[PDB]
């Protein structure tokens, strides 16, 4: 089955200068293939650490991942206002990749451009678009992640513009249809036949250099569905 | 009998002494985040079944790129008879990602007398166990 990631502590607050610790917990030795992402307040998503403890360049030295087996954890030494956010922890050993549920951190007192918010009548299709502006499009994958409150994040699938190969998730086998256009660096998802269930946001994280990690994330695309 | 190679039945060759394998990949004609390109000799090229590429971080954690009991063969001989070990091959069409000059990029070789045809009694398929032999290992900045 899907390796089920668990983030027991769903939320927490802590003054500045605190050493916050966010803990993930796999359901079967993922052998280090685990990464952490920070979802800023501005609904965006940053790639922080990959493969348990390797820090993405740019990340402030006061971060650090840890573990091996099924108990990994992010530790933010002496917290700082610009660390606030909700941290997820997507594993990446045995696809489909699956993220945790996030541990929203508070404060006790655009290379990938996505489309526009869609609004559909229950039973119609839509075509969301990821418009990469960088240079590595047809040379780097393209994963589409689906966020909806309470459901951490679900990896949908991905296509490799450069040639056309694609991978899907079991739950989305019959729903999304990934298509891309190498001439205008753009990917498109096509949630066909919607339901009150699909009503969620849909990021399009591109995984370039690191098969099991999405580094740049779109902005999102509120696809709310009426009655 | 070279006495160096470890022969067998049919009196063939299935593996030499480490110091022998090391000596072949001893000369590298080219190394990049996409693969090696050293000059491997046919006498050896035969006993090897494949290679194992891994990225070892400064601390000490090692990640195997083609971590698989059967993705082991990323080598391939060319026109001018030069072996090109292809990193990019089993890393899902992506080349090696080195996020820090001091991360080493080890590349191991596996004599056929160690190669595993299938898993085990753990339903395991990892490159742990497979008695590998280091053959190349340059830091991140030494690669380029």
């Amino acid at each position: 089955k899907d390796i089920q990631m668990t983030q027991t502590t769903s939320s927490l607050s802590a003054s500045l200068g605190d050493r916050v610790t966010v803990s993930c917990r796999a359901s079967q030795d993922i052998r280090n293939y685990l990464n952490w992402y920070q979802q800023k307040p501005d609904g965006t998503v940053k790639f922080l650490i990959y493969y348990t403890s390797r820090l993405q360049p740019g990340v402030p030295s006061r971060f650090s991942g840890s573990g091996s087996g099924t108990d990994y954890s992010l530790t933010i030494n002496n917290l700082e206002q610009e660390d606030i956010g909700t941290y997820f922890c997507q594993q990446g050993n045995t696809p489909p990749w699956t993220f945790g549920g996030g541990t929203k951190l508070e404060i006790k007192r655009v290379q990938l451009q996505q489309s526009g918010p869609e609004l559909v009548k229950p039973g119609a299709s839509v075509k969301i678009s990821c418009k990469d502006s960088g240079y590595a499009f047809n040379s780097s994958w393209m994963n589409w992640v689906k966020q909806r409150p309470g459901q951490g994040l679900e990896w949908i699938g991905r296509i490799y513009p450069g040639d056309g190969d694609s991978n899907y998730n079991g739950k989305f086998e019959g729903k999304a249809i990934l298509t891309a256009d190498k001439s205008s660096s753009t990917a498109y998802m096509q949630l066909s036949s919607l339901t009150s269930v699909d009503s969620a946001v849909y990021f399009c994280a591109r995984s370039g250099l690191l098969r099991y990690a999405m580094d740049y994330w779109g902005q999102g695309t509120s696809v709310t569905v009426s009655s | 009998r070279d006495k160096r190679f470890h022969y067998d039945r049919n009196n063939i060759a299935v593996g030499a002494d480490e110091s022998v394998v090391k000596e072949a990949h001893r000369e590298v004609i080219n190394s990049s985040t996409e693969g090696l390109l050293l000059n491997i000799d046919k006498d050896i090229r035969k006993i090897l079944s494949g290679y194992i590429v891994e990225i070892e971080d400064t601390e000490g954690l090692k990640e195997v790129i083609n971590d698989r009991y059967d993705m082991l063969n990323i080598s391939s001989l060319r026109q001018d008879g030069k072996t090109f070990i292809d990193f990019k091959k089993y890393n899902d069409k992506l080349p090696l990602y080195i996020s820090n000059p001091n991360y080493k990029v080890n590349v191991y070789a596996v004599t056929k007398e160690n190669t595993i045809i299938n898993p085990s009694e753990n339903g395991d398929t990892s490159t742990n166990g497979i008695k590998k032999i280091l053959i190349f290992s340059k830091k991140g900045y030494e690669i380029g």
